[PDB]
């Protein structure tokens, strides 16, 4: 439950080697869970 | 002795013909809801043949010639086997897609129904079926009025009758895979199913 705070923070992959984990998760689960829901959960902007 | 006699008999031709007839008959009967009973009976008969095939595979060895003949018969009727597997897995995926949240936000009618156009849009958004598969699913899903489709009944209607035959097919495929290793032909059937 404590790890739910950094889900949508822009600095989530900070201090870690990979910075594109959120994009991979979006590509993996957008067609099932919903692209809009994934974007809101991870705090991403599709146009950006 | 009986197993050898059946292996050297003309049983494989009858099995291939039965597989072709079963595939086409089930594909045609799935569209109409007034023939469901017949379809159920059809499925039962199919299961019995699989049981007989299992009886032919009982008490064999690794790389046995009977299993090789069974694989040769299967690859001789590859198209019908692929059609049957597609029939099983399409309806298997339909129930999972219906319960997905994307479908729940796609349906807007509060009566529990959905239009054909919105159903097609939801399936295209899910990205799991091809266009002909969408057309076949639409044909099988009857619409009472204004293209309203009851997705719950449509998903739950084809589940129970086809469970036993699907389990028998899975068991037969697993047995053939485990008793005929290093056979590239069977890997395609394993991947499809």
């Amino acid at each position: 439950q404590w790890d739910r705070l950094v889900l949508n923070t822009p600095s989530f992959p900070s201090n870690y080697w990979d910075k594109f984990v959120k994009r991979k998760v979006l590509d993996k689960h957008g067609d099932i869970f919903g692209r809009e829901r994934i974007a809101e959960l991870l705090g991403m902007d599709l146009a950006s | 002795g009986n197993q050898q006699s059946l292996a050297h008999s003309r049983l494989w031709d009858a099995v291939v013909g039965f597989l072709h007839v079963f595939a086409h008959m089930m594909m045609k009967l799935a569209q109409d809801s007034s023939q469901i009973e017949l379809l159920k009976e059809l499925l039962d008969l199919q299961k019995d043949m699989v049981v007989m095939l299992l009886s032919l595979l009982e008490g064999n060895v690794v790389n046995g010639m009977i299993a090789r003949q069974m694989v040769d018969m299967l690859v001789e009727s590859s198209s019908n086997v692929e059609m049957i597997l597609k029939f099983f897995d399409m309806f298997l995926k339909l129930k999972d897609i219906v319960g997905s949240e994307a479908f729940q936000d796609y349906v807007t009618d509060p009566r529990g129904l959905i239009s054909k156009k919105d159903f097609q849009k939801a399936m295209d958004s899910q990205k799991q079926f091809t266009g002909p598969e969408i057309q076949f699913l639409l044909s099988c899903s009857e619409a009472d009025e204004n293209e309203m489709i009851n997705f719950e009944e449509f998903a739950n209607r084809f589940q129970e009758p086809a469970r036993d035959i699907g389990f028998n097919v899975a068991v037969l495929l697993t047995n053939l895979s485990e008793h005929v290793p290093h056979d590239p032909r069977l890997r395609n059937f394993l991947e499809l199913a």
